[PDB]
């Protein structure tokens, strides 16, 4: 048993050309299927395999769209910048600042900020972890391709059912990637006892059960887990163990983000 | 998230 956690939600697009100004429909699902994928809500877990049903896991975490921004004006929780950056870069994080082209982020203690922009090549997003909170609050949060945001319409195929924004956020709530970072070997970790051992990365859609060096038998690893890069078609759980980990930063006394609770039922309700 | 089939489009043609 849970008590959901609420988490309000900023969009930031940011646009160079027409095509990279998604439609307010394309950001409504990318919220749809953060809900879906963290309410175990999304249909497509009828795809996880048997053998790993039971260690599924229910985040019982909601977005919403803020409904009230940081100087306490109304909004819609999307803002739409425009710019002549034609391609941000993850290194200088300059989505992330108007100066630089982009857009300042909204109080990170109390929203998630998500900025949709061009990405360079096989980039898809990428996120800030928890760790950096502290030295950096003012570039946590996540950033998507624009081309890679919400399902089907706009976004592209095999990236095109907005699970590369439930990956990014499982970093932003401490998740590692499943096979550990470490180059196809047994010794790394993502420190989640349920997620088997796994060798490399996975990608595409495999077929089950993948074993590999690490985990030898049946059922192998958790190639459909949304912490490995897989297509978005093919990843369809997170587990129980990545459950705790993520809610621990909502932790009421010890949470990295427990700020984040407090204010957000009054920043979601218009 | 990084796209693991991103340049196969690139490296079959010149
Ligand atoms: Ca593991
Ligand atoms: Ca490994
Ligand atoms: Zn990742």
């Amino acid at each position: 048993p849970s008590s959901t956690i609420l988490i309000p939600v900023v969009v930031h697009v940011v646009y160079n050309n027409s095509a990279q100004n998604i439609s307010d429909a394309q950001i409504i699902s990318q919220i749809q299927v953060l809900n879906e994928d963290f309410r175990r809500m999304n249909a497509d877990q009828a795809n996880t395999p048997s053998a790993f049903a039971n260690l599924a896991g229910n985040a019982n975490i909601e977005f919403k769209l803020a409904r009230r921004d940081p100087n306490g004006n109304t909004t819609n929780g999307i803002t739409r910048t425009s710019t002549s950056t034609e391609t941000f870069s993850m290194e200088m994080d300059n989505v992330k600042f108007s100066n630089l082209g982009g857009n300042n982020a909204w109080n990170t203690r109390r929203y998630l900020n998500i900025w949709v922009c061009n990405l360079g090549d096989d980039l898809l997003g990428y996120a800030q972890f928890p760790f950096e909170f502290q030295t950096k609050p003012n570039t946590d949060g996540v950033v998507i391709h624009y081309k890679h945001f919400g399902r089907d319409g706009s976004a592209e195929s095999p990236y095109d059912k907005g699970r590369t924004a439930t990956h990014e956020v499982g970093h932003w709530l401490d998740l590692r990637h499943i096979w550990g970072d470490d180059g196809g070997s047994c010794s790394g970790t993502d420190n989640i006892a349920d997620t088997p051992n796994q060798g490399g990365y996975n990608e595409g859609c495999p077929s089950f059960p993948k074993t590999d060096h690490c985990t030898n038998t049946s059922p192998g690893v958790m190639f459909m887990n949304y912490m490995d890069y897989t297509y978005d078609a093919c990843m369809n759980l997170f587990t129980k163990g990545q459950v705790e980990r993520m809610r621990s930063l909502f932790d009421t006394q010890t949470g990295i983000r427990r700020e984040m609770q407090i204010y957000a039922n009054e920043l979601t309700n218009p | 998230k990084r796209d693991p089939v991103y340049f196969i489009k690139l490296s079959t043609i010149k």
